[PDB]
RNA sequence: UAUCAUGAGGUAGAGCGACUGAUUGGAAGUCCAGAUAAACUCCGAAUGCAUGAUAAUUGACCGAUGGAGUGAGGGCAUGGGUGCUAAGGUCCAUGUCCGAGAGGAGAAGAAUCCGGACCACCGGCUAAGGUCCCGAAAUAAUUGCUAAGUUGAAACGAAGUCAAGAAUUUUGGCAUGGAUAAUACACGGGCAUAAGCAAUUUACCGAAGCCGUGGGAUAUA
RNA sequence: GACUGGGGUGGUCGCCUCCAAAAGCGUAACGGAGGCUUCUAAAGGUACCCUCAGGCCGAACCGGUCGAGUGU
RNA sequence: AGGUGGUUAUAACGUUGGGGAUCCACCUCUUCCCAUCCGAACAGAGUUAAGCCCAACGGUGCCGAUGGUACUGCGCAGUGGGAGAGUAGGACGCCGCCGA
């Protein structure tokens, strides 16, 4: 077992209930070694609408999380779902959560 | 080790076709191979005297009267469940690239080996 | 176009799904025809009832 | 006997043998054979009945090899027992064979002779039978 | 070893039916289900 | 002789109910299995026993992916 | 009912180093090669079924109400179980006929072949099957085979005879031996060397079927 | 008491599963095989996290390649 | 050289060779978030060997004709349907979205 095929376990099970659509789309959340990524998804078409990145690190999370908000307030969404994508909601998950929820994105 | 064969060219395709084809003491045959299309002709039962026969002989050098002229090898033959009559035949098309697989008889140590045509390839026969 | 079907043997001891076949071509008699455009229902009713028809 | 140790269910229902023999109808392993003409049961006791009779000719040289093995369990009701009241009592197994199936082979054993035993194996069986010699046979052995 | 027992002290009354195995299960059921009077209570068995 | 068997349980009536190109309304039973023979997909609910039914109207649809698995769903509008 | 379009199958067949259970050699594993199954499946039809749209066709499909009878079935064909791959046996399924159905051929037969009778006729055409006499219509024409009066049951033997081949040998056509009990026996009979068998062509006979003529009745328009 | 290849003797009588069943549903036999007359305070609900069973190698244990369980 | 999808593996597995300002990954440390006997995983604050990506190979797996044959509808071998296996061969993916 790697972790590759873990998070695709996961992954494949989190997508079992969430999906995104053309009002109310996906929140990807991509965290490696460093920085992070963040991407809004309609999963009909398969068209990203808004998008965030990095380009402690917990600030560096919330600034990217404040900053899909921003990008996603000026698409004009105002509800999302959001998808663990393989992660366990804690650390620097629940902080970019936390940064969308205080931005807009209301979900 | 070299065979020389005749055919027809044959038109129409189903069971009656082949019933009536087998009327006429005649086995439907198809010759595929290499690249580029196939052929489908007649043979004779008269006309052959290759599968019922002790030593390989391959390398049937085959004339249909709707295509040219080619060599191939015995590569697939139906019998009757009962009568063990000839009703299909099927040729691989030889050429001097991609060298052919066959089965070559064997003494004793020696064999009838097959250099050309057919290079190298070959499996067994009657191995006892 | 039109094509004329005539009935030539009997419905007798012949299933019933055919005996429909005949009655919804309109044959209920013995040397009795009947006219009809050969649209392809048509012609698939005569080949259901092939055995029983002539076609004048 | 010549019949399996072991199988899953006792009983067999009574099948239907239909055309000809699309396998098992070619020669290997051996130069002669025959095949049979017709769909029948063959029992254990006619097998080795026939192989007896292949094998008490021809000496011992060559080889022989039977085909068919009988694994289809038959029962008989018995005397005086009326219809009803479900299956008899066993009665042994058979095969069933239909036409173009190959029987009895032999192998290394001159072809003049090899004619002969097994004509004279077949003649203690219950189907008509056919001799068949392998298509790359050559007179001078 | 199953037996069928009743949940009480309701609020009319308000009663739960349902089974236990006694020899699992020697204590007495205590379960927080529901009042149709007004709301949520604890209902204990025992009848 | 007599023999140990003769029992036998009335049939259970399974299988498609609605097949694949016609008209369902919601709550119209589907599919009729034990186990899920096939799965439900896009606005078609489950059972308690894998029944298959139409959560809304439309016409049924049949489709087959990887493994061969076979999923069920309604096209609406 | 037919055509088209869409959909789900796991039967026939097939295959089983694609599983389970059997099986064969093999060279307790393993490798290679046979092969098997109602309660095996990596596969997988033809038909059947469902929905929709057209066409043809009746007309009787559906609701509600008045009146019932039936709830001992049977033969044949097909798919099966059982039996002994016995029974004019028995139990199911799909059709059909007798039941409740007359007429024609088969000598004479409930359901095999042809064919569904409103009544009359000293009219005509056909179906199955026939055209030497009993007995309606060819002692018609042409081409072969049979010599047994065969004609109008098997393993297994000579091969009597014709025909087609291959390198003794195969192959089919027609015959022949195997071929068998008790009131007298059979092509229905006479009888026939064709008036037997196989093929083709044309005329003709042939039913209460179809047409014609006269006369009624019952409904849908 | 009834069924019953006459009756008696024996066996059977309600429910569940497979085959008979002929690729929709349904379909008989004193046809071929088996089970039931319960159980769980978690063996229910939900969030999260895991993956059997087997063969070789080395000595219940470490590592590398393809049936187990689901109370009955 | 990342992420995220639609296409039932013609898309998978394997073998061999090539990769680094930064993209990913390995990589040091457990004080607090959290966590298992074990910071191995989960949780945080020198590298291209390997994961990963690229390419070549028809090897292991997948797909697979034409013809013939089996089977089959029509209450007849006349009129229709038509496999499975096998043999040729095909194949080391294709169509998007966001990012740098
Ligand atoms: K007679
Ligand atoms: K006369
Ligand atoms: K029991
Ligand atoms: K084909
Ligand atoms: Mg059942
Ligand atoms: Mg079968
Ligand atoms: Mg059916
Ligand atoms: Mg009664
Ligand atoms: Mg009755
Ligand atoms: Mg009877
Ligand atoms: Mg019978
Ligand atoms: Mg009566
Ligand atoms: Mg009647
Ligand atoms: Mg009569
Ligand atoms: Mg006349
Ligand atoms: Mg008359
Ligand atoms: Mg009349
Ligand atoms: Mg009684
Ligand atoms: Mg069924
Ligand atoms: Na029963
Ligand atoms: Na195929
Ligand atoms: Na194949």
């Amino acid at each position: 077992v790697t972790k590759e095929q873990r998070r695709q376990k996961i992954k494949a099970r989190v997508r079992g209930k969430i999906s995104g659509t053309q009002e109310k789309p996906r929140l990807t959340v991509f965290r490696s070694n460093k920085q992070i990524y963040a991407q809004l998804i309609d999963d009909i078409a398969g068209r990203t609408l808004a998008s965030a990145s990095s380009l402690s690190k917990k600030e560096i999370a919330a600034k990217v999380g404040d900053e899909i908000a921003k990008a996603a307030t000026e698409a004009g969404i105002s509800t999302v779902v959001f998808d663990r994508n393989g992660y366990l909601f804690h650390g620097r998950i629940k902080e970019l959560a936390d940064a969308a929820r205080k931005g807009g994105l209301k979900f | 080790k070299t065979f020389q064969l005749t055919g027809t060219p044959r038109a129409e395709f189903g069971k009656k076709a082949a019933k009536a084809i087998r009327k006429e003491d005649q086995i439907p045959a198809v010759l595929y191979g290499g690249k580029g299309e196939g052929v489908n002709f007649i043979v004779s039962q008269d006309a052959v005297r290759n599968l019922i026969y002790s030593p390989e002989i391959f390398l049937v050098e085959l004339t249909v009267e709707g295509s040219g002229s080619y060599k191939a090898i015995l590569k697939e033959i139906q019998f009757h469940p009962v009568t063990d009559r000839i009703i299909h035949i099927d040729f691989l098309q030889v050429t001097d690239e991609k060298p052919v697989v066959m089965e070559v008889p064997v003494v004793l140590g020696h064999a009838e080996g097959v250099k050309a045509g057919g290079k190298l390839s070959l499996e067994m026969r009657k191995l006892k | 176009a039109k094509i004329k079907i005539q009935q030539v043997r009997s419905r007798i001891r012949c299933p019933k799904d055919q005996k429909r076949t005949l009655d919804a071509l309109g044959l209920r008699k013995l040397n009795q025809i009947v006219e009809h455009e050969a649209t392809p229902s048509i012609l698939g009713m005569v080949n259901k009832v092939r055995h029983l028809v002539l076609i004048v | 006997m010549l019949q399996p140790k072991k199988t899953k269910f006792r009983r067999q229902q009574k099948g239907r043998m239909k055309g000809f023999a699309q396998r098992g109808n070619q020669l290997s392993f051996g130069s002669f054979g025959i095949k049979s003409l017709q769909s029948k049961w063959i029992t254990g006791r006619q097998i080795e009945a026939a192989r007896i009779a292949v094998t008490r000719y021809m000496q011992r040289q060559g080889q022989v090899w039977v085909r068919i093995f009988p694994d289809k369990p038959i029962t008989k009701k018995g005397e005086g027992v009326r219809m009803g009241k479900g299956k008899g009592a066993p009665e042994g197994f058979v095969a069933p064979i239909t036409p173009g199936r190959i029987i009895f082979e032999v192998e290394g054993v001159p072809y003049e002779i090899a004619k002969e035993a097994l004509r004279l194996a077949a003649q203690k069986l219950p189907v008509t039978t056919k001799f068949v010699v392998r298509h790359d046979y050559d007179i001078q052995n | 070893l199953e037996c069928t027992e009743h949940k009480e002290s309701g609020m009319g009354i308000s009663r739960y039916i349902t089974t236990k195995n006694r020899k699992n299960t020697t204590q007495r059921l205590e379960l927080k289900k529901y009042n149709p009077i007004l709301r949520r209570m604890t209902l204990h068995k025992e009848i | 002789g007599s023999s140990k068997n003769g029992r036998e349980s009335e049939s259970k009536r399974l299988g498609v109910k609605v097949y694949g190109g016609e008209m369902a309304k919601a709550g119209n039973i589907l599919v009729r299995q034990r186990g899920t023979v096939h799965h439900p997909g896009e606005n078609v609910g489950i059972g308690k026993d894998h029944t298959l039914y139409a959560l809304k109207s439309g016409v049924v649809v049949f489709t087959r992916k990887k493994n061969d698995r076979s999923y069920v769903s309604i096209k609406t509008e």
